[PDB]
């Protein structure tokens, strides 16, 4: 089969700056008819992939002027001249010259923006869950940048690590931020043996952790 | 141009499952169609082709002999019959109108090949501009869909990816609204689990 | 210049 290898794996780029994504095939991809069928797709977060370019350099209808394709032999390149926030997502190259048709592995486009601190929010267990005999405490860390962040749970002042489960969103196409949820799961019995519950987020925007608490 | 996929769900290994795709907005019989899947690793794999007349059904060897593409140009429907299902087949399957390339994609329907049992989710409210949330705990397989006030609340929302723990998925959904709006007006989390055919509406109350 | 069939 034709192997399609994309470079880089991830590409941070500021708004207005340029982004370039390389595709390399394991062979020449000229069809018997003499044409090269290299296509570029973009998958935005939460959506199906979208066709951007076909036939190496041809824009599909609706694709703005700033998306450019080029290449021949085994080396092909997608260029984005003035990155907008709506362009973030994963870019896939693809050859349709030889069967089986094959995709590249993807290159993630990340928007560089100014650092932003999270908006922290803690939520106690619901009475509906307590009836089940379980108790999940949740902490939303919303709309921050960059992606990496630390969250520390504390029950009655003492750090708590087991039972924590963290999950990050993809980058938001509107404000270029990230959000993440931290969920500490306990038993109902264990939950009711303690009173003070605390999640505190540490982000590079401050040496002072952002702390949110509740009682009972 | 709209393409809607159906038929996804949980299947035991070695089992069979057929997908459908509802085509609209164009002359279905004029265009060739393809299926493409996306694995949980987010790798894209073309899995089937068929020309506008229902001929030249073509597949990669990874699925050849097990999958069968077909179409009913009378009913504007594209089908994908699967059999002898492996764990490697677990993916989101996209229905595609092909011409220049894969020009139009459906939103996908998810296949999961697993011996585990279908488990629906338990939905819990998360109450304290004010931020509210939904906790969607302990379901299988993926996926679920969460909305706020049946789609009215579109901004201020982000839903966090599900994580697999102990063979069950859990996720949460956050929504942020004006302190004016809540509790003054009803804020409801609507959760749907297609693999279990479940729908739940949890109102967020103080 | 549509993609050719396999």
């Amino acid at each position: 089969d034709v192997l399609m290898t994309q470079t880089p794996l991830s590409l941070p780029v500021s708004l207005g700056d340029q982004a370039s994504i390389s595709c390399r095939s394991s062979q020449t991809i000229v069809h018997s008819n003499g044409k090269i069928y290299l296509e570029w797709y973009l998958q935005k977060p939460g959506q199906s992939p979208k066709l951007l370019i076909y036939r190496v350099s041809k824009r599909f209808s609706g694709v703005p002027d700033r998306f450019s394709g080029s290449g021949s032999g085994t080396d092909f390149t997608l260029k984005i001249s003035r990155v907008e926030a709506e362009d973030l997502g994963v870019y896939y190259c693809f050859q349709g010259s030889h069967v089986p048709w094959t995709f590249g592995g993807g290159t993630k486009l990340e928007i560089k923006r100014a650092d932003a601190a999270p908006t922290v929010s803690i939520f106690p267990p619901s009475s509906e869950q307590l009836t089940s005999g379980g108790a999940s405490v949740v902490c939303f860390l919303n709309n921050f940048y960059p992606k990496d962040i630390n969250v520390k749970w504390k029950i009655d002042g003492s750090e708590r690590q087991n039972g924590v489960l963290n999950s990050w969103t993809d980058q938001d196409s509107k404000d270029s931020t990230y959000s993440m949820s931290s969920t500490l799961t306990l038993t109902k019995d264990e939950y009711e043996r303690h009173n003070s519950y605390t999640c505190e987020a540490t982000h590079k925007t401050s040496t002072s952790p952002i702390v949110k608490s509740f009682n009972r | 141009v709209k393409l809607v996929e159906s038929g996804g769900g949980l299947v035991a290994p070695g089992g069979s499952l057929k997908l459908s795709c509802a085509a609209s907005g164009f002359t279905f019989s004029s265009y060739p169609m393809s299926w493409v899947r996306q694995t949980p690793e987010k790798r894209l794999e073309w899995v089937a082709y068929i020309n506008n007349g229902g001929g030249n059904p073509y597949y990669p060897d990874t699925v050849k002999g097990r999958f069968t593409i077909s179409r009913d140009n009378a009913k504007n429907t594209l089908y994908l019959q699967m059999s002898s299902l492996k764990s490697e087949d677990t993916a989101i399957y996209y229905c595609i109108r092909q011409y220049y390339g894969f020009d139009y994609w459906g939103q996908g329907t998810t296949l999961t090949v697993s011996s585990a049992k279908t488990t629906p989710p338990s939905v819990y409210p998360l109450a304290p501009m004010v931020t509210l949330g939904c906790l969607v705990k302990g379901y299988f397989p993926e996926p679920v869909t969460v909305t706020w006030n049946s789609g009215s609340l579109s901004s201020g929302v982000h839903t966090f990816p599900a994580v697999l723990q102990s063979d069950l998925y859990t996720l949460s959904s956050s929504v942020t609204v004006p302190s004016s709006t809540w509790p003054s007006e009803t804020v409801t989390c609507n959760v749907a689990h297609p693999a279990s055919s479940t729908k739940v509406d949890k109102k967020i109350v103080p | 210049d549509t993609r050719p069939a396999p």
